């Protein structure tokens, strides 16, 4: 799951099966992660016109 | 791929399904590939 953001700590219960909940545009928002099993939020990295 | 989903929910209701809402979570993925067409039940015997 190639992607570029900040990742964080993430309070979104996760039941046991879900790994990588998306949101309305069908890109991942929040994953959980291999080798430790726990939830992180993808908030992408911060822009904006000039 | 043969999916099971499951629910057990505290129910005291004596003959129909009860009336409300009950969300099925995935439970395991069978990897199986096989053909499938008939089901069964499999139950127990009593003998006292
Ligand atoms: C390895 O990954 C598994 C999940 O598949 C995890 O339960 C385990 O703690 C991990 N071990 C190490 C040493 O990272
Ligand atoms: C499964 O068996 C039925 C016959 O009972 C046959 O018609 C069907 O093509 C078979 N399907 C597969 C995927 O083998």
């Amino acid at each position: 799951l190639t992607g570029t953001g900040v990742l964080t700590e993430s309070n979104k219960k996760f039941l046991p099966f879900q790994q990588f909940g998306r949101d309305i545009a069908d890109t991942t928002d929040a994953v959980r992660d291999p080798q430790t099993l726990e939830i992180l939020d993808i908030t992408p990295c911060s822009f904006g016109g000039v | 791929y043969f999916k099971i989903y499951s629910k057990h929910t505290p129910i005291n209701l004596v003959r129909d399904l009860p009336q409300g809402f009950s969300a099925l979570e995935p439970l395991v993925d069978l990897p199986i590939g096989i053909n499938i067409t008939r089901f069964q039940t499999l139950l127990a015997l009593h003998r006292s």
